[PDB]
DNA sequence: CATCCGTGACACCAGG
DNA sequence: TATAATGGGAGCTGTCACGGATG
């Protein structure tokens, strides 16, 4: 379209690693600058 | 390690020798010039340093031509030594500053 | 003789028959570029 | 770059004092002997000396030939002798090949190698005596604790 | 934790280093809030099938 | 305070 | 668904360093 690309987002892999270790029993947990958990998987997998 | 920071406010530094002791142990012999160059070279002074006459002042990078000049004034037997910022003694958290580390070679 | 100017090289030169071969490695196998493509099933990473 | 013991590795003074060499026919042994001490370096027999008689060494000296262990040199002399050491030796390796390579980046990694320290009394900290951490972390602590004017932790490199 | 703590007064040498490597353990298990029973598995996760495929 | 042993790690791209 | 049957069977051959166990 003639535009400047978009700021990218998070890499497919990263997700790939982090369901690989949950499969592993390790809660790996993406937090902000407070300690608050940030969601990657944009609500897809959370009940 | 990144240059995080112009200067980490340190007093610390290093002294490169431009002399080492000779394996016969008969005395001290000057240091092979390249030695030296890796040494010294694009380093930021961290005391005066007045010799041959001419006044090399801190925080001054020394060019290849200062180190030759201290390599001149190590000959005629003014110095021995060469205080300097050094990586080693930085105190920049996470990485160096930029007077520690010197130049961009 | 330089064939572009006629002069000649100004030294003499070593010329002779040699044997040369053509090895297997030519660039028409080889020469290859990609804007997009295929991706991998688990990484969705290109394939290689 | 590893800090590994050295296979011939050279035999240091752990402290000052004057050499009083003892070499019977089959065995040998140099002596270090201070002012009111006095250590014993029992060596094989064919091991060569860097040592004139009654010559006054610095502790951590080689007396020996050979590679000087890293740690053993730490522990008698100090860091700053421990990282002359190292960026020293490598340039030796790269001079010889005549590669042409500055000290600062030899510098960087000695640095990230002296990043940790080992605590030998935990003062008023919640540390413990062994315990491992990084220079900056309980130079840190102890200077809260020097403001809070508690027992600072005693660490060694 | 306590035990460990007086442990970590004996004269011997071996003793104080296995009173802290353990107090090590326990300290972390501690920071953390981690239950030390959460090491054994009664509920195995399945991996996304499609990062199985 | 040693020896013995189990467990890590051992270059890159290409095509395969 | 019925005779009796009752303990396996390969394995196949680095090189080093490091931290922990034992002895
Ligand atoms: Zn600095």
């Amino acid at each position: 379209k003639g535009e400047d690309v978009p700021e990218p987002s998070v890499p497919e892999s990263f997700r790939v690693l982090v369901k690989e270790l949950q499969a592993l029993a390790l809660d790996v947990q993406t937090l902000d600058e407070k300690d608050n958990p940030v969601d990657i998987f944009e609500g897809l997998a959370s009940k | 390690i990144v240059v995080r920071e112009a200067d980490c406010g340190t007093t610390n530094y290093i002294s490169v020798p431009l002399f080492q002791p000779d394996e016969v142990t008969r005395s001290l012999r000057l240091r092979k010039r390249a030695d030296i160059e890796a040494g010294l070279y694009g380093r930021v002074l961290a005391r005066e340093v007045e010799v041959l006459g001419v006044r090399l002042e801190e925080g001054r990078y020394l060019s290849m031509d200062d180190v030759h000049l201290l390599i001149k004034a190590a000959e005629a037997g003014e110095i021995q030594e060469v205080p300097v910022r050094s990586p080693l003694t930085c105190q920049t958290r996470y990485g160096v500053c930029q007077k520690c580390y010197g130049y961009d070679l | 003789y330089d064939g572009r100017t006629g002069e000649p090289i100004e030294g003499p030169i070593v010329v002779g028959q040699m044997f040369i071969m053509k090895l297997y490695h030519m660039v028409e196998d080889k020469m290859h570029a990609r804007s997009t493509g295929p991706y991998s099933l688990i990484t969705q990473q290109p394939l290689g | 770059f590893e800090a590994r013991r050295p296979k011939a590795k050279a035999v240091i003074s752990e402290i000052d004092g004057v050499v009083r060499i003892e070499e019977t026919e089959e065995k040998l042994s140099v002596f270090v002997e201070s002012e009111g001490f006095s250590k014993e370096y029992k060596l094989p027999k064919e091991a060569r000396l860097l040592v004139k008689d009654g010559d006054y060494v610095e502790a951590g000296q080689p007396l020996t030939r050979g590679a000087i262990d890293p740690h053993q040199l730490l522990e008698a002399k100090g860091p700053e002798a421990v990282e002359r050491y190292l960026v020293e030796e490598i340039q030796k390796v790269y001079r010889a090949q005549g590669v042409k390579l500055h000290d600062k980046h030899i510098e960087i990694v000695v640095r990230q190698m002296m990043k940790y320290v080992e605590v030998t009394d935990p003062g008023d900290s919640r540390l413990l005596e062994g315990q491992v951490l990084e220079k900056w972390d309980v130079e840190a602590l102890n200077e809260r604790l020097i403001a809070e004017g508690k027992t600072p932790v005693a660490w060694k490199p | 934790e306590k035990e460990l703590l007086e442990e970590m007064k004996h004269p011997s040498r071996a003793r104080r280093a296995k009173a802290r490597k353990r107090l090590e353990v326990v300290r972390a298990f501690l920071d953390s809030g981690n239950r030390p029973e959460w090491m054994i598995l009664e509920a195995v996760p399945v991996l996304p099938p499609d990062l199985r495929p």
